[PDB]
């Protein structure tokens, strides 16, 4: 439910490869993508668990 | 990095890949010296769960090329004693982005392994000056690493053209290096990495830490990264180097 939840997986300014999962609203299934490392956005998580596990 | 090529067995022996449990490569950092390291600040910043400052969960890769290429006899393999981000760094702004990796077991020197040369206190990169950067990081914005060291060659930037391409945003401890018309630039994954400034006495020196940049490679968005010369005191009161 929560809208950020449905926002795009945003990387950000930094430039570390960290990949971490974001729930694909169209789609149900949380994802991988690139965070820079810093601004992070709350659709971003660690583990596909974590991630399906608030956005489900 | 984007719009460079690949470099050679040992062409940056300073350059090392930095590794997290569970996440692969990460960021880059230079050796400067058999027990330290000079990466950036993000790199190490606690976030989602995971200690990124913790060095229990960080493997260095010296002299390493190929980075599906698994044991290299050149290819030197170490843990992290302790991490030391700048007391002034900011999550935000990015400010002081930037922080020094100890070794435990000291680096062995060696032809593909050799330390890159700190610039002195006061040490001047004038504007224009070409310099390299290196890295495995995303080989064009939005896209994948590179399974090689790729090297790319950009320039320094006058200090208000870069004030201004970035509005309300560079800081004393920033400094801009690329090409307005971009095509070349650090990307994601290049962090912490080494910018290598081949100087008038024959021997390289690091002029700058990846940190960030909007973008990768853009036209007026050239990569942002981080000065070496006002922490190099901070380095000797800190490193011991």
């Amino acid at each position: 439910r929560p809208d950020f939840c449905l926002e795009p997986p945003y990387t950000g300014p930094c430039k570390a490869r960290i990949i971490r999962y974001f729930y694909n609203a169209k789609a149900g299934l949380c994802q991988t993508f690139v965070y820079g490392g810093c601004r992070a956005k709350r659709n971003n998580f660690k583990s596909a668990e974590d991630c399906m596990r608030t956005c489900g | 990095v984007v719009g460079g090529t690949d470099a050679d067995e040992g062409e940056w022996p300073w350059q090392v890949s930095l590794h997290a449990l569970g996440q692969g490569h990460i960021c880059g950092a230079s050796l400067i010296s058999p027990n330290w390291l000079v990466s950036a600040a993000h790199c190490y910043i606690d976030d989602r769960g995971f200690r990124y400052s913790d060095p229990t969960q960080w493997t260095a890769f010296l002299g390493l090329h190929d980075q599906s290429q698994r044991s290299a006899p050149g290819v030197q393999e170490r843990r992290l004693k302790r991490i030391i981000s700048h007391p002034f760094f900011n999550d935000f702004t990015f400010d002081y982005d930037i922080a020094l990796l100890e070794l435990e077991k000291p680096a062995e020197y060696s032809s593909m392994v050799r330390p890159i040369c700190l610039p002195d206190a006061s040490h001047v990169f004038p504007a224009g000056k070409a310099i390299w950067v290196t890295g495995w990081g995303h080989t064009q914005y939005g896209g994948t690493g590179a399974l090689i060291l790729q090297k790319g060659e950009i320039r320094v930037i006058n200090q208000t053209t870069c004030e201004n391409l970035l509005p309300q945003q560079i800081t004393p401890r920033m400094m801009c290096v690329g090409f307005l018309s971009g095509g070349v630039d650090s990307c994601q994954g290049d962090s912490g990495g080494p910018l290598s400034s081949v100087e008038a006495d024959g021997r390289i020196f690091q002029a700058g830490v990846v940190s960030w940049g909007d973008g990768c490679a853009q036209r007026n968005k050239p990569g942002v990264y981080t000065r070496l010369p006002l922490f190099r005191d901070w380095i000797k009161e800190n490193t011991g180097v």
